[PDB]
């Protein structure tokens, strides 16, 4: 949602193809937890996240990193329905980890603000609009068992 | 926000680099937000708002000048943007939503023409700043 | 979030106590005073320009009491809060556009205007009942977002 | 929010009758958060959260006195609150949704104690403070 016209589908996935899906995702949760400080509260089982490298180089954050694409590419894939696709991940996200759903934007524009940083100008305004789409629908999906 | 000697070193630093690209990325952010958010162009309505437009291009500087005049008062921000806030926020009435809008999408325009000082530690410095700024332009 | 048999009762119980003639007009009212970015969409409703303008403004305390109904209306249908919110939700979000946090903001206003008025009698555990009430009136008003 | 010299007056004359009941209206706008919103319970873990409890009831008037503290030191408080914001923001890791639902809470508190004091101006001015307040808490300087 809001729906991602055919253009806008068309230029997410071509980007998405070049996006190392074994490292980018400790990229954005690596930032989250360094720009938004308190997230680190979720992940304390993870050892050492006192300082940015440190975050940033802590290897269970890049390992659960992969995780979340997994579930982004996954969201992805069937824009069908986020809502079913991220049951499970809500039920998790909500009912039994408390996590405030603001974090979930958050996650998602950590997300786009690495895209951003990877592609540099291929990242381009419509492109970016699309992206916001998919990470406001992924957001508004694992919040759904809030509703 | 409550920014740390690091924050003010860092946002310094990060639109440091900016330089005379102010207008330029000015503009980026504002058709960033517009078409990311298409609500936020309900703010602008007798606006030429096209890629490329003249008014978003004139606007788009207008905006990099005060972010400009601001990191230079960081320590005097509410005084400094005083004007500003009286428009944002008594004449305009903005939505406070809409800062964080425009303020990520000033940060997705610097982490797409700067990438290599827009690292985890800036980021998050540019972040701080700019909640700030936000904060002064909502209030009276 | 639903609430329970005892909440439910407390909930009632207080509601219908409350002066449907003027809460509602008083939680708008202080919105607007409290949360002045809210005004924007009532550049109709004349003079808001003082706490005692706001809150004495015809047109301020006359829709105030459209908001309470609705609210009133959820009250009874907690059950199906989102087709009872359906066409306000429709209403707020795609002709008025107004952002999703704002309703949060207003169901706290109502919370504190009834605090305000039932003092030591809005407990904890009723205001409780009564968080999990506007809560599910905002996530309705906003499913349109979904 | 940077709080007007009205908001100033306003949240001193309606925060001084508050007085000597700051830990009683602490202990209560406490226990209203931890009911109202369960998820805030977890930043207590080891904590008796039982209505008159020992430790909400002493916590909640250490809150009250911080504050007390802010209403005196408002042209002065990301130095005034310097321990409290490496409390909640540093070490604790608060989720910043958490000060806005105990300023609410506090908020209500007053409604239902101070009723000629919580005028639409006055609540109003509490709000930008308590949020003021927050926001401090929720900075790392
Ligand atoms: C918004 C997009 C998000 C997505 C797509 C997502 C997806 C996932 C996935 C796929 C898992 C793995 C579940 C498993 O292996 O059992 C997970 C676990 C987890 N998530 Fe995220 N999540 C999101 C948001 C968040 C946020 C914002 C936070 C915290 C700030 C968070 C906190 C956690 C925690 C604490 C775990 C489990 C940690 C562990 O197993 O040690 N989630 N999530
Ligand atoms: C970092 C955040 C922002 C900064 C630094 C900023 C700065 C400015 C500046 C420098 C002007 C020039 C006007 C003058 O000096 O008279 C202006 C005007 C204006 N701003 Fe922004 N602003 C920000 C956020 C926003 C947002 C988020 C919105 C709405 C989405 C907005 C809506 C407007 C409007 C409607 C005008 C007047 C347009 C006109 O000239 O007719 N501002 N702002
Ligand atoms: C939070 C719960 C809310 C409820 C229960 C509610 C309920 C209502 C009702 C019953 C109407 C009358 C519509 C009609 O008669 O067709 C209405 C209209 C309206 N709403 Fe609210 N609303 C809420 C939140 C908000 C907020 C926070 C704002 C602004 C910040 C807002 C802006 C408006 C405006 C401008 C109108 C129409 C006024 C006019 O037509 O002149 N709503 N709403
Ligand atoms: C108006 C907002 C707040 C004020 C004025 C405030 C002030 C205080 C004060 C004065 C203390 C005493 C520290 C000590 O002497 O040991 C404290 C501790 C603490 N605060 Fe709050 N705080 C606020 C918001 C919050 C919120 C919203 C939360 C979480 C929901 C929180 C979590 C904590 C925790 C977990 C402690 C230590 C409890 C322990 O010993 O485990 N604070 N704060």
């Amino acid at each position: 949602m809001v729906h991602l016209t055919p253009v806008e589908k068309s230029a997410v996935t071509a980007l998405w193809g070049k996006v190392n899906v074994d490292e980018v995702g400790g990229e954005a949760l690596g930032r989250l937890l360094v720009v938004y400080p308190w997230t680190q509260r979720f992940f304390e089982s993870f050892g050492d996240l006192s300082t940015p490298d440190a975050v940033m180089g802590n290897p269970k954050v890049k390992a659960h990193g992969k995780k979340v694409l997994g579930a982004f590419s996954d969201g992805l894939a069937h824009l069908d329905n986020l809502k079913g696709t991220f049951a499970t991940l809500s039920e998790l996200h909500c009912d039994k980890l408390h996590v405030d759903p603001e974090n979930f934007r958050l996650l998602g524009n950590v997300l786009v603000c690495v895209l951003a940083h990877h592609f540099g100008k291929e990242f381009t305004p419509p492109v970016q609009a699309a992206y916001q789409k998919v990470v406001a629908g992924v957001a508004n999906a694992l919040a759904h068992k809030y509703h | 926000m409550v920014l740390s000697p690091a924050d003010k070193t860092n946002v310094k630093a990060a639109w440091g680099k900016v330089g005379a690209h102010a207008g330029e990325y000015g503009a980026e952010a504002l058709e960033r937000m517009f078409l990311s958010f298409p609500t936020t162009k309900t703010y602008f309505p007798h606006f030429d708002l096209s890629h490329g437009s003249a008014q978003v291009k004139g606007h788009g500087k207008k905006v990099a000048d005060a972010l400009t005049n601001a990191v230079a008062h960081v320590d005097d921000m509410p005084n400094a943007l005083s004007a500003l806030s009286d428009l944002h926020a008594h004449k305009l009435r903005v939505d406070p939503v809409n800062f964080k809008l425009l303020s990520h999408c000033l940060l997705v325009t610097l982490a797409a023409h700067l990438p290599a000082e827009f690292t985890p530690a800036v980021h998050a410095s540019l972040d701080k700043f700019l909640a700030s700024v936000s904060t002064v332009l909502t209030s009276k």
